[PDB]
RNA sequence: GAUUAAUAGGGACAGUCGGGGGCGUCAGUAUUCAAUUGUCAGAGGUGAAAUUCUUGGAUUUAUUGAAGACUAACAACUGCGAAAGCAUUCGCCAAGGAUGUUUUCAUUAAUCAGGAACGUAAACUAUUAGGGAUCGGACGGCGUUUAUUUUUGACCCGUUCGGCACCUUACGAUAGGAGUAUGGU
């Protein structure tokens, strides 16, 4: 029923990775990173959130993603992202930290 | 150097700067946090702890002990087990105005099983 | 003690991780824990029932009791560190200035 | 009335020292994240050693330490580093306005499967409710096994305390996030600065 | 083909496990004071006439 | 005899249950052991090694401990 | 092109076959301040020296 | 006159194993209540407040006493129980699991109609073929530490049964809504 609650929950990743939580270490690093201290960072976050809003309204494909890559760049990117998520899952299985369940 | 024992009860609502002798029985001088701030909102604040620590250190240097052993606590039964801003600010102001600090210990009441 | 002071001794003892081992958990079995606790209470009774209070404090200061528990429990399961974490004097039935000034 | 000034300038007679004990899987990460820790603690004036043989972090106040709350900052820092908070966040406790808290939540649910469900309900779908709570409360929340370790300002510590207890007591965190969003919207305008806000939640 | 690739990965895992078991039994048993028997010599069980 | 050891276990369980009276795990194990006794007893009846009018409810337990 | 990678050859052969400096060692390793049991052995060696 | 002794049973014995159960007992803090002192102006809550307690002294400081509750940290990709569930020590009482045995009757068994015992919530979801861990036995041993030297235990390794769970592979499988109009009531 509520709209702006649903918008705050989904866009929380993008806001908290942009600048909005100065006690979180990743957000306190991304508040001085440079791609958020530039001139129009708030507008670029607005474009990302508007793309996610139209995706929630029913768009199947995105505007911000790049569609053509030379197959070695995309394999390296996808393999590095999967290895990063797997290493975070293992270093959270040890230390007993519970994480968000997703396949 | 006469060591007096300073109990700093740092909660989230008010901070208690309290100075006793080595026994624990005879209170030398205490200044609560809310008696230095007009606002019950800002009763638990670093400014309140700074004013309380300055008044307590002034009284205890008029009595001439000039050395404290500091025991910091908080609401520990079903509470938070962490001191509020009063602890850090009161210890900072207390040693910034004289008062060679001795032994620091955080004696919070930790229940073995409460509820 | 022999001066009829009743007191409680609370001892704590953490399990020794053996060097040149690979397994992460150094768990003693429950029956082994019960044997360790039995040897602990036997040692503290046999080495605190014979002396007076002043000799008991003189043995508590360099921690002779925890050292002897560490030495005698290592045939059951080796213990990383044995301390006596609390001493509580419950009742002192005598006020004698003779021994109380023989202290000072 | 609330801002806190950095310490400008021997305040210690007895050379204070604290210790905490960590296991091996933390010994690896601490061994290769330690120079950041001892660099910032040398900037604060406190010597910090690590012992991979016994598995112990020690802090101790040196001759030239001047801030007396620095030893409490360092004790909390090595507590969080033992309790596996990541290293820049554990070093972020060394600022003036931060504080940590550990919330024991295993005592709140008698059942086990109900406890697992309510803990994962606190963590949310893809972590979105957790980072929404971190945004709305300006805190860092780490759902750590049977405990929950939070950091931040003292106001945010109190709000995440309330939200974690109410999440364990079967009130939904989406309901609590809606409550916090309403409170933020009401505290934005000071025309409604002192009323009883229970007519809105 | 996928079946042959998956089964040779499984065979490499099983052969490495068997080699590790044999090496640990050699390092902690009384076989440590012997020469390592070569694999071509281990290929034959017995020879008789 | 298997039946002899089973009824001995049954008398031991019932005596402990009479002394304690509050627990339910011993009552559940008593139900299991009495079902086991009746099944093995029925097989020994249909073989015929013991009297077909011999029965154990509690009085045979009493007269075999007595 | 075709010469030896000497470091890689030494590592391959390793995985196949498997009083003036010990003061600046402690000078370099007192600065970490990781305790690191090889340094405990070095401290006992320096105490014996 | 009486088979294989089953890679299905039930029992016996031995060392055990378990935060399984009952009864008693022993502690531990914490909370509340009360008392004794030092008090000497607020304390408590909240986003702010307010109700309330406060010179007969609140909150605080220290020390005792009582009551009721619960068993922090250890505490787990674990253990036990059929399930709900079960975490202080010690004693008693039976029971149970697995292993080992140079242990016995030899179909006793499998499945459930009928019946019988135990009892504020929800809310994002014949093998697989082995390997790495894990704990409970039993066996073996180059060795470090007990050990003043034999026991014995801890650590490492291998074999073997048994069991909670992980990953890979399948050996395979298979199970009306949203808008826009029009006319009635």
């Amino acid at each position: 029923n509520d709209l702006a609650l649903q918008r705050l929950i989904a866009e929380s990743h993008i806001l908290s990775e942009a600048g909005a939580n100065p006690s979180h270490w990743q957000s306190s690093h991304a508040a001085t990173t440079g791609t958020n201290t530039r001139a129009f960072a708030t507008g670029r976050i607005a474009k990302k959130t508007t793309d996610m809003r139209i995706q929630a309204l029913g768009a199947k494909e995105s505007i911000l993603t790049q569609q053509k890559m030379p197959m070695n760049m995309r394999k390296g990117i996808v393999k590095h992202q999967e290895e990063k998520e797997k290493k975070r899952r293992q270093e959270a299985r040890e230390n007993g930290i519970v994480l968000e369940r997703e396949v | 150097l006469v060591f007096g024992v300073a109990r700093i009860f740092a909660s989230f609502n008010d901070t208690f700067v309290h100075v006793t002798d080595l026994s624990g029985r005879e209170t030398i001088c205490r200044v609560t946090g809310g008696m230095k701030v007009k606002a019950d909102r800002d009763e638990s604040s670093p400014y309140a702890a700074m004013l309380a620590a300055q008044d307590v250190a002034a009284r205890c240097k008029e009595l001439g002990i000039t050395a404290l052993h500091i025991k910091i606590r908080a609401t520990g039964g079903n509470g938070t087990k962490t001191p509020g801003p009063g602890a850090q600010s009161a210890l900072r102001a207390l040693a910034r105005s004289g008062m060679k600090i001795g032994r620091i210990e955080d004696v919070t009441p930790t229940p073995s099983d409460s509820t | 003690t022999t001066d009829h002071y009743l007191l409680r001794l609370f001892a704590i003892a953490f399990t020794k991780r053996r060097p040149n081992q690979i397994k992460k958990t150094t768990y003693a079995q429950s029956s082994q824990i019960r044997a360790i606790r039995r040897k602990m209470v036997e040692i503290i009774q046999r080495e605190a029932a014979s002396c007076t209070l002043h000799q008991l404090v003189s043995k508590l200061i360099p921690e002779v009791i925890g050292r002897e528990i560490e030495k005698a429990t290592q045939g059951i399961y080796p213990l990383q560190n044995v301390h006596i974490r609390k001493v509580k004097l419950l009742k002192q039935p005598k006020f004698d200035l003779g021994a109380l000034m023989a202290l000072h | 009335k609330w801002k806190i000034e950095p310490f400008l300038p021997g305040p210690f007679l007895e050379e204070s020292s604290f210790m905490t004990l960590f296991p091996k899987y933390r010994e690896r990460y601490l061994k290769d994240c330690w120079p950041l820790v001892t660099k910032a603690l040398e900037k604060h004036g406190i010597a910090a050693t690590l012992d991979i043989v016994e598995g112990s972090m020690t802090v101790k106040t040196t001759r030239k330490t001047y801030d007396p709350a620095a030893i409490l900052k360092a004790r909390d820092l090595i507590k969080l580093l033992a309790r596996s908070v990541p290293a820049p966040q554990a070093l972020k406790i060394l600022e003036d306005g931060m504080a940590c808290d550990i919330i024991k939540i295993r005592s709140m649910v008698r059942n086990k499967e109900r406890f697992v469900k309510r803990r994962q309900r606190l963590l949310g779908q893809n972590g979105t409710t957790l980072k929404a709570l971190e945004l709305l409360t300006q805190t860092y929340i780490l759902v750590h096994g049977n405990t929950v370790s939070v950091m931040g300002g003292y106001k945010g510590l109190k709000e995440v305390r309330r939200v974690v207890e109410d999440t364990m007591n079967n009130i939904h965190p989406i309901y609590l996030i809606k409550e916090l969003m309403i409170k933020r919207e009401l505290a934005k305008d000071p025309a409604l600065a002192h009323e009883d806000w229970s007519r809105y939640l | 083909p996928k079946v042959v690739k998956k089964a040779t990965e499984i065979k490499r895992e099983e052969l490495a496990a068997i080699k590790r078991r044999e090496e640990n039994e050699r390092k902690h048993s009384n076989k440590k004071y012997e020469k390592r028997k070569s694999e071509r010599e281990k290929a034959v069980l017995v020879k008789q006439q | 005899e298997d039946l002899y050891f089973l009824i001995k276990k049954a008398v031991a369980v019932r005596k402990h249950l009479e002394r304690n009276r509050k627990d339910k795990d011993s009552k559940f194990r008593l139900i299991l052991i009495e079902s086991r006794i009746h099944r093995l007893a029925r097989y020994y009846k249909t073989v015929g090694v013991l009297p077909p009018t011999w029965k154990y409810e509690s009085s045979t337990a009493s007269t075999l401990v007595a | 092109i075709g010469n030896l990678d000497l470091r890689s050859e030494k590592q391959r052969q390793a995985e196949r076959d498997l009083n003036t400096a010990l003061k600046k060692y402690l000078r370099k390793q007192r600065k970490k301040n990781i305790i690191d049991e090889k340094r405990l052995k070095a401290e006992e060696l320096y105490r014996q020296m």
